[PDB]
RNA sequence: CUAAGAAAUUCACGGCGGGCUUGAUGUCCGCGUCUACCUGGUUCACUGCCGUGUAGGCAG
DNA sequence: AGGTGCAGCTGCT
DNA sequence: AGCAGCTGCACCT
């Protein structure tokens, strides 16, 4: 909604533990509500006292590693769990599963305040980096610096200055440091064009984001029935379950403060891509957006194609 | 007042997953081309080894179920053929503001903890806290069965504030015991610098690297993994060691258990050694709970007597809540 | 008083995984830079030489299933053609501290048995113990088949305090029998040392060298693995070697059962001569169990009756279970 | 302000037994690879002398 | 490697 | 003069 004067590169961001699950349906990579939470808190946290804000995220997952095993009799997989402490009675406790990960991510942060302005854009870039290396990003620990002594300092780059073949190429030099991980983006006008051409036979909408991601084999008329992208399910947002309510009517909230509702995951589908198949770089940055008026709490990526 | 029906710390003192390497002892200065230690597979045949049940000494049917053949299938991880040095190398973030929790429903009762928490620092710092933290880390705990019959371990801190390292501190630790707790000046300047940045005063980043000696070619322990079982399927294989990239490591909660070996303080006795703190201090070798709620000196109990009803207790067991505070939790009803 | 629910004791004696090279006797001195033996691949016809069935002996379906032999590929190691001397070569550390379990329950139980291994050691030391083990080190029975008509066989064993060798022994390993446990001087040096180390009062690591003399390019027996399926997709392999880096090599495991071979005074014979310590004692090759629990001379009843009942048993039991207690294991319900 | 906030898997083990993979074989006919070029771009940072000198210059 | 409730229970006053 | 907890038991597929 909000054309990005700069984005700010975090550039190579080690994580640890991190949460795979994210969602009652799927298990792979977090939810991309994740780090549209971790740049508005980094925003509250550092972004505030710099006259700066920060409105999106860009995401490409160079190199994913879950704490997973498969069981020598089956297909399937399962989670590789941890010893929580003994109970008060010293017995045992009670095994909840939980999916921890290990990842590699970039993000691309856009900037309309005072950028260059009131600040240089190198100490800007430092000390938000400062920042971010005390926090945590999707349930894991931000895993700190080690013998990577290279991939340290950011890239502030501003979007529109320049000429417009300038543009094109330092925004080409910084898809140079993007290069081995693969950008993620919301395809809802796919979903609802392969829903439309699949609603010839049945209405039906969650049987079509079952479809769109599976090897469906047909027969001979042995072939697959094949995607041209990695098409993947996201948990797409939050629909309420509830009206609103007043911070004080519901028991145990977080803060009695701050309005409270009962939600349920809105799931659609995603797509990894390669960076250099985009030509601007300010159409991977996720916003999310609320519709207070219904449940409709929204994590897409706006302004893309 | 009373307790929030949320109750929230995130953790400090975030470890990473301590990696493994070997090589040969003093090439220690040269080890970070070090290859780091795989793991492997075997195959071992045992025989039957339990206690058999009253009904079943039957002794035709003893040797009936030794004539059958008990194989499994088992991770195994070893040092080099002509390596006799272990390297387990791990980062250690300190993140300060130990007190404020991540959440809390009840308002004035995070201001009263802020303020309890606040009148605890300014009474006296970190430094007991602080300087039994770098004790665990002076002497090698993290090494878990690793430091057992080792020959001479050896612990390299590195504080790194910037892209290079700040300052450097090099520990005998074997000297330094796993009972006591000394008092030396390399310790205690370390003692500072953890306890600063539990202050919040800083961001403290630090790199400990572990070298034991322990023979050439000998067996290391690194993490086990859970896996729950497939019971109406196939056999599985009956251990799994935890790798990180082709890389035997041990868990980050492993090495986060052994750093909060500090509590001395429970009732039970004081000649066993420290135990890791948690409420209801429960450790789970022994099996039993020490810092019972009969006995008024857990965790919960006593941070209701401090900030509800404001009877502070001893400075250990304020040293005792202030750790479990660090230590991080999810409390409530 | 009762038995801990659970309980566990880590091993001490660990060995390594013993590794293979060849070269030429009398150049054994030398043999640092002795390659590896490698195991290879060959193919192998296999005929029919199985008991039938006598549903199955008409002699048309015999002439059939000779007519028709299958295949397999086999996993073989060898010396080369101009080399005579297998090289065996592993490292063993003697830890101490035996009675301390890694796991309990109860205190008093433990405490109990802490103070029965403590009586133990008062009455007698380990010298019986290492004296077994050092004659199990002397005669090399680590060389399983490997040792069985070898020519001569000489151990050299060498106690390795800090990176370079404080002690050397060698051992005409065919003149200590493997059947009774004489004295020799430096046996017993070598047995006083196995029992210092095994007090706590010393670190001790040995490296272990095995010289057999066999003849060139004869068979060598390395460990042998677990094959589950066989198909066409492989090359219907249905034998695989243990292999360390290349390189024909035994389990650590295989070591340390041969090492252990030291129990003399199971109730059935003695002629037969040693077997390896375990709770009712047996014996894989003869599937049967010496030190049946029906006779009262198993583990487990020997030991609730010296811990719960006080009931000393014979010290050549207390030998026994002593032995036991080295060898570790879990012991529980 | 992140399906947020929290967590010790672990102790012990003998995979070895034995084997014949064999017999027999014709690779072979045919073929256009051509046209045209500055190794110098300072490209040899050398050799000897006076001077105690590594300080400084000289001669070809 | 269970949540639940509730009956009964302890109690000392 | 009760209260609250607490432990223990049982259910169930």
């Amino acid at each position: 909604v909000t054309d990005p004067e700069a984005l700010l590169l975090l550039p190579r961001l080690s994580i640890q533990n991190a949460n795979a699950i994210s969602s009652p349906l799927t298990w792979g990579f977090p939810s991309p509500g994740a780090f549209t939470g971790f740049v508005h808190a980094l925003q509250r946290r550092v972004g505030i006292s710099l006259d700066i804000e920060l409105d999106g995220v860009g995401i490409v997952c160079h190199r994913f590693e879950a704490q997973i095993s498969q069981p020598a009799g089956k297909r399937t997989k399962v989670f590789n769990l941890t010893r929580n402490p003994l109970n008060r009675d010293g017995s045992t406790a009670a095994i909840v599963e939980e999916g921890r990960a290990h990842l590699e991510v970039s993000l691309l942060l856009g900037v309309h305040g005072d950028g260059l302005d009131d600040h240089p854009a190198q100490e800007i870039a430092r000390q938000v980096q400062e920042q971010a290396g005390a926090m945590r990003l999707a349930g894991g620990s931000i895993l700190p610096w080690c013998n990577e002594r290279f991939p340290a300092p950011n890239a502030e780059l501003l979007m529109l200055g320049g000429s417009d073949e300038q543009r094109r190429k330092n925004q080409r030099r910084l898809t140079r440091r993007l290069l081995p991980g693969f950008a993620l983006v919301s395809r809802e006008a796919l979903l609802q064009q392969h829903l439309e051409t699949l609603r010839t036979t049945l209405p039906e909408a969650t049987t079509l984001d079952a479809l769109l991601d599976l090897c469906r084999i047909n027969f001979e008329p042995w072939q697959v029935r094949d995607k041209p992208g990695w098409l993947v399910p996201i948990p797409a947002g939050y629909n309420a379950l509830s009206p609103l309510y007043l911070p004080g009517e519901v028991r145990n909230a977080r803060d009695r403060e701050t309005p409270l509702r009962f939600v349920e995951n809105l799931f659609g589908l995603g797509e990894w891509l390669s960076p250099h198949r985009v030509a601007a770089l300010s159409d991977l940055l996720w916003y999310h957006h609320a519709e207070p008026d219904k449940g409709l709490y929204r994590w897409s990526t706006p302004r893309f194609v | 007042l009373s307790t929030a029906s949320v109750l929230a710390f995130e953790r400090k003192l975030d470890p990473s997953d301590a990696l493994m390497s070997a090589g040969a002892w003093a090439q220690r200065d040269a080890s970070q081309e070090w290859p780091a230690v795989t793991v492997r597979e075997k195959s071992v045949r045992g025989t039957i080894s339990n206690r058999l049940k009253t009904k079943d000494r039957d002794p035709a049917k003893l040797d009936a179920s030794i004539q059958s053949p008990n194989l499994q299938t088992v991770d195994v991880a070893n040092l080099p053929s002509d390596a006799d040095t272990l390297k387990v190398r791990f980062t250690l973030r300190v993140l300060g503001g130990a007190g404020t929790p991540s959440a809390c429903n009840d308002a004035a009762y995070r201001d009263k903890l802020l303020q309890t928490v606040a009148t605890y620092v300014n009474e006296q710092g970190f430094a007991e806290l602080a300087r039994r933290y770098a004790h665990n880390l002076a002497n090698a705990r993290f090494l878990w069965r690793n430091r057992v019959g080792a020959e001479a371990v050896e612990v390299r801190i590195n504080h790194i504030r910037q892209g290079e390292v700040a300052r450097t501190w090099r520990f005998d630790a074997l000297a330094i015991g796993l009972r006591d707790f000394k008092a030396d000046a390399e310790l205690d300047a370390l003692a500072e610098l953890i306890a600063s940045g539990l202050s919040g005063s800083g961001h403290v980043l630090l790199e400990v690297v572990a070298f034991a000696r322990i023979g050439d070619g000998q067996e290391v322990f690194p993490s086990q993994e859970l896996i729950l079982d497939k019971g109406d399927k196939k056999g599985q294989k009956s251990k799994t060691l935890y790798s990180v990239r082709d890389a035997a490591a041990i868990h980050s909660q492993k090495i986060g258990n052994a750093l909060r070996t500090i509590d001395t303080w429970y009732p039970d006795e004081d000649g066993l050694g420290p135990i890791a703190v948690e409420p209801y201090g429960s450790v789970t070798s022994q099996g039993k709970a020490y810092r019972q709620p009969k006995q008024k000196l857990d965790f919960y109990t006593l941070l209701d007597n401090w900030v509800l009803r404001d009877e502070a207790p001893a400075v250990e067991q304020q040293h005792y809540v202030i750790a479990n505070l660090i230590r991080g939790g999810v409390f409530g009803e």
